[PDB]
């Protein structure tokens, strides 16, 4: 196998509560190891590892680098919120709720965005919990999630099952029924 | 992309103010430096302005900026002859840090000569030179000095010297030739 | 651990000595807004519905690629030429939406824990290579500074076709197949 | 219309007070190889190379971030290449030289990238042959007695004549120190015969001192003209002295009464 060496440099913006508390972080990474970090909460370059001590020492003395990293939160972070992020946070894609048996019933909530979703199962208008398993949110890699939530069921003639879904894009919950054949 | 700069050449009296206007295309431009360039020298960074301010003042120099109309200019007040140079505006953007320059403005500050006393003197021959040399000096900056209408005599344009421990400035122009009948009498022009 | 409502990467800047090559992307809440095509010097969107918010000067990327190219050389030295540990990637295969025969769908191949970021991901249909209807995400980033990547096959779920996702890596002794059948 | 920004990477560290370039002038003939050096302001992480065809403003060639090239889009053709092996000094290599490459080559550096400080530039002068390179003849002319009596000042005149290609640097030295006070050189040389692409150049300068200063016989004046020509190693097979880069100078001493 070829020998490789890897450099990652990430500029990250962490937003909370609109744009009130904003927090900028940059990481300089060698292979898997962040060696020097600038963190708008710390205020200056810190070394994460031994190898980052002198790099951060140097940069921290340059008036212009330090000052540039300090402005980053307002100049870059707060700007991108205005140019892109705010509109992306507006993005609503409705979930597709579909029930299918595999005695196990699989509620398959698919194609939604943003990530916040509640999913509940019912047997005859009574919530079922004991028999529920859910996956974590699954990231599709296009701009949608999906999630699979199983109810363990022993079907009887008469019984109605209901998968119940709430999501920010829905004014009212989606319910999908599955009647024991 | 592109930056446009006017005027092409500018002459102003010592004292009067001078103005160069520029205009840029890429709306993303965030930084706008100006440079002064003396002959045989590189551009000297004299003032700059960023798209978050409308005006910047630095001594005799002033720079302005209309980000909506993409205009930006340079104001030089109380001009002094040392100001004589070629000036350039350039523009830069956040992601593209290269400078894209304007076509240059050739500033000429005409020196106000206090007490003109226009006179033509002759200078003494070099032992090692077959020519004779005449010096036209102490004349008003308005005065004309025409080029030689004779192949064998050479006449230079005017030039201002300081010295620079008094309050003295003077113009001069040199005429030289090796033609046997070269008279300093009148190699120049006029009232 | 930093708590936040949301987190962008306004610049994941990847540069590696093998190649050498780079990648420049922005990500909003785990998802790729755009990338810069470094050969073409051209900002590109895998998901064009996002041009709507935010252009980007390709030059900003080529710039930081230069710096990374420089800094990687500095950092190699400080670390005594310590080569990257090959990781063992986790491939998994699932459908975008529920499976109904005759209904057009997209298959999703998720390659997690990729390191270094060098991987060939192809699809197989009945054991033969498929090129039609295949597309990828860029190398997406992870807080442990390894990467994930996701290939998509659009397909018609039929009476019988059997699909595999072929993943090739240096953490893998031999090409790894992950199966998926309707 | 709307662009996002980003976290700019900065160079790690692991020159002078200003940007320097030497020499001021490089004179060569076609097809030959030319290097243009540039020592950056020490500590400056970004280096740019610009070209200035005289008459017009600077235009971009290449941009280095540390050791590597951030933008090479301005390089005019595949005969141009630039290096900066230690992220410090940078050489611009031009391969098989043509007349059309004649420009001044400016170099500018920056702490981070934005604000750029230029150097004095190197004027590359590329010629058909070197058959017309002539160094100047310098001659000083001492002051008019009539001026001295009338104005109690004394104007000396230096004349650098007979040189090609143009571009010489004329300085006045007095008692072993260069002077600028009282000096003015022509801003432009003049063709000794304007009807020619092959004409040689003349150039005058004036130093003006006070009469008492001129009248002190201990005061030693020198007029120095620096000329840029062929180097010691360059082939020369013409019936005359090799027109090397060289200083030509003429003197005068002050004279009593
Ligand atoms: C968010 O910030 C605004 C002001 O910036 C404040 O009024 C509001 O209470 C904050 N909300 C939370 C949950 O902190």
């Amino acid at each position: 196998s070829p020998e490789d060496f890897v450099y990652q440099f990430k500029g990250l913006c962490y937003f909370t509560n609109g744009t009130e508390r904003v927090r900028g972080v940059t990481r300089h990474i060698y292979n898997r190891e962040e060696y020097v970090r600038f963190d708008s909460d710390v205020g200056v370059y810190r070394a994460v590892t031994p190898q980052g001590r002198p790099v951060a020492e140097y940069w921290n003395s340059q008036k212009e680098v330090l000052e540039g990293a300090r402005a980053s939160v307002d100049r870059v972070c707060r700007h991108n919120y205005e140019v892109a992020y705010r509109g992306i946070l507006q993005r609503r894609v409705e979930p597709t709720v579909t029930i299918s048996p595999s005695n196990l019933l699989i509620c398959s909530v698919t194609d939604f965005y943003p990530s916040q979703i509640k999913v509940r199962w019912f047997r005859n208008d009574q919530e079922e919990t004991a028999g529920v398993v859910s996956t974590p949110l699954i990231r599709n890699g296009d701009w949608t999630f999906q999630i699979l939530v199983m109810l363990e069921m022993t079907p009887q003639r008469g019984d109605v099952y209901t998968c119940h879904v709430e999501h920010p894009s829905l004014q009212s919950p989606i319910t999908v029924e599955w009647r024991a054949q | 992309e592109n930056v446009e700069q006017h005027p092409s050449t500018l002459s102003v009296q010592e004292g009067d103010s001078a103005v160069i206007k520029c205009t840029y295309s890429d709306s993303a431009s965030n930084y706008f430096p100006w440079y002064k360039q003396e002959l045989g020298k590189r551009p000297q960074l004299i003032i700059d302005i960023r798209s978050n301010v409308g005006e910047k003042k630095d001594q005799r120099i002033a720079v302005t900026l209309n980000k909506t109309a993409k205009h930006f200019s340079l104001h030089i007040t109380e001009t002094q002859p040392e100001d004589s140079a070629v000036y350039f505006c350039a523009a830069s953007s956040f992601g593209n840090e290269k400078l894209t320059f304007g076509t240059g403005t050739r500033l000429t500050i005409i020196p106000n000569i206090q007490n003109p006393d226009p006179a033509v003197y002759q200078l003494r021959d070099s032992k090692s030179s077959d020519k004779s040399v005449c010096l036209f000096t102490d004349f008003d900056s308005q005065t004309n000095v025409s080029q030689s209408k004779d192949s064998d005599v050479y006449i230079t344009d005017k030039c201002v010297l300081d010295m620079r421990s008094m309050d003295f400035k003077s113009n001069s122009a040199v005429a030289w030739s090796n033609k046997s009948d070269f008279a300093c009498a009148n190699a120049f022009n006029n009232s | 651990d930093i708590v936040a409502d949301h987190v962008a990467s306004c610049g994941v800047n990847l540069y590696q000595f093998y190649g050498p090559s780079g990648q420049y992307t922005h990500e909003f809440d785990g998802d790729e807004q755009f990338y810069v095509d470094l050969e073409r010097k051209e900002t590109a969107w895998r998901w064009p519905e996002f041009s709507k918010f935010g252009g980007f000067d390709p030059q900003g990327a080529l710039r930081n690629m230069a710096v990374a190219k420089h800094n990687l050389n500095i950092m190699i030295k400080r670390y005594n030429s310590t080569a990257a540990t090959n990781e063992v990637p986790e491939v998994t295969v699932f459908s975008k939406s529920p499976v109904t025969l005759g209904q057009p769908n997209t298959l999703i191949c998720l390659v997690d824990n990729i390191f270094p970021p060098v991987v060939n991901i192809t699809w197989l249909s009945n054991g033969q290579s498929v090129t039609e209807g295949v597309s990828e995400t860029s190398f997406l980033s992870k807080s442990d500074h390894s990467f994930f990547k996701i290939s998509y096959l659009t397909f018609l779920p039929s009476a019988d076709e059997i699909y595999d996702c072929k993943v090739e890596h240096w953490g893998l002794d031999q090409p790894l197949l992950k199966h998926w059948e309707p | 219309r709307l662009l996002m920004l980003f976290a700019k990477d900065v160079v790690s560290r692991n020159g002078g007070a200003g940007v320097s370039q030497t020499p001021s002038n490089k004179v060569t003939e076609k097809g030959k190889y030319v290097e243009l050096r540039c020592d950056p302001i020490s500590g400056h992480t970004a280096l740019y190379w610009y070209r200035q065809s005289l008459g017009q403003g600077p235009e971009f060639l290449i941009y280095f971030q540390g050791t590597g090239a951030a933008d090479d889009s301005g390089l005019p053709n595949d005969r141009f290449f630039a290096v900066r092996p230690e992220g410090s000094v940078s050489t611009l290599k031009i391969q098989r030289t043509e007349r059309g490459d004649s420009a001044v080559y400016l170099c500018a550096t920056s702490a981070l990238g934005d604000t750029q400080y230029f150097g004095p530039g190197t004027r590359l002068t590329v010629l058909e042959d070197l058959k017309n390179v002539f160094p100047p003849e310098v001659a000083v002319f001492e002051p008019s007695e009539a001026e001295i009596s009338h104005t109690q000042k004394a104007t000396l005149v230096c004349l650098a004549t007979g040189f090609y290609p143009d571009h010489v640097e004329l300085s006045w030295w007095v008692n072993g120190k260069e002077v600028h006070s009282g000096v003015c050189t022509d801003p432009q040389p003049l063709k000794e015969q304007p009807a020619l692409n092959d004409s040689r150049y003349s150039l005058s300068s004036r130093l003006r001192v006070s009469a008492t200063f001129w009248q002190n016989p201990r005061n030693h004046f020198r007029c120095q003209v620096q000329f840029y020509g062929l180097s010691e190693n360059d082939e020369w097979t013409q019936d005359r002295a090799k027109p090397v880069t060289q200083i030509v100078s003429a003197e005068a001493w002050g004279r009593a009464d």
